[PDB]
């Protein structure tokens, strides 16, 4: 709901705001927050490593690295989330953004997650990376989520952060993009959420230094009005005219 | 002088920690 566009150390008018957020969902409440805020001395979290390649790691080593780096930084349940993307900045600036989440390491929602994948790949020239993003219904409501497709050596799976473990990253072991659309479809399935709209970006660019911004929409899906079959169709034809590497952006 | 700076990076780090566990916990609760 909240996002801090403060920087670190953040202001005080968006940290009471987190605060008195987590406040009127808890609970225990102004006791909760009372604990926290005035304890005499709390223990320093430990920093974890930002990963590095080695030439013993495989592919698949690689990204069960990063996303481990990712688990450990945490989901951000707080309500504030701490780094400000700005979707349609060049990728750029979102490397920089991504390099202050490696300095600052804090926790990490959906979004900021894939900045950060797109961050730690960008060394790896043979895996490719494009953003999947779903609209979902639950219980009255919509919701939005984004994780970043992989795709490397005929196969692709996914890097992310989730609230469930289900809708996050997944193996390279898709044969086709489609099956990977699917699973996550049956893994929202798993948490009664209907899935409404699937969105599927280009392969993002190598280089860190780009001035363009990454295509988030290029493939736009309303899978609720739409049949297995259909959605199989198009998925398949859009995934051949990403790998053959001829589409311009919409 | 970076000196206030630096310590509040560090506090606010371990506020927030602390306060994304106890975060945790409570969105199992309600999910079960």
């Amino acid at each position: 709901f909240h996002v801090n566009k403060s920087g670190f150390p953040i202001d005080s008018h968006t940290w009471e705001r987190m605060w008195m957020h987590v406040a009127k969902v808890h609970p225990k409440g102004g006791e909760m927050v009372g604990a926290i805020r005035n304890a005499a001395f709390l223990a320093k979290p430990s920093i974890p490593q930002v990963p590095n390649y080695r030439l013993s790691m495989t592919i698949p080593d690689w990204l069960q690295a990063i996303q481990n780096y990712m688990k450990t930084l945490q989901y951000n349940h707080t309500g504030t989330q701490f780094f400000e993307i700005r979707k349609m900045r060049p990728l750029s600036g979102l490397m920089e953004t991504a390099k202050e989440m490696t300095r600052e390491s804090l926790p990490i929602k959906c979004l900021e997650a894939v900045i950060l994948g797109i961050y730690l790949t960008n060394g790896q020239p043979s895996i490719e990376r494009f953003p999947i993003s779903f609209k979902t219904y639950f219980s009255g409501n919509y919701f939005h989520h984004v994780v970043l497709g992989i795709y490397c050596n005929g196969r692709y799976g996914s890097l992310g952060m989730s609230r469930r473990a289900e809708l996050m990253d997944k193996p390279l072991t898709f044969r086709t993009l489609s099956d990977l659309i699917f699973d996550f479809e049956d893994s929202y399935k798993k948490y009664l959420h209907t899935v409404k709209k699937v969105k599927i970006g280009l392969y993002v660019p190598h280089e860190p230094h780009s001035f363009q911004p990454i295509e988030w929409k290029q493939l736009v899906l309303n899978v609720s009005k739409m049949l297995r079959a259909d959605i199989r169709k198009e998925l398949e034809k859009y995934a051949r005219d990403m790998r053959m590497k001829i589409l311009k952006p919409a | 002088q970076k000196s206030a700076q630096q310590e509040l990076k560090q506090r606010q780090r371990a506020e927030i920690y602390a306060l994304n566990r106890v975060m945790t916990e409570l969105e199992q609760q309600q999910f079960d």
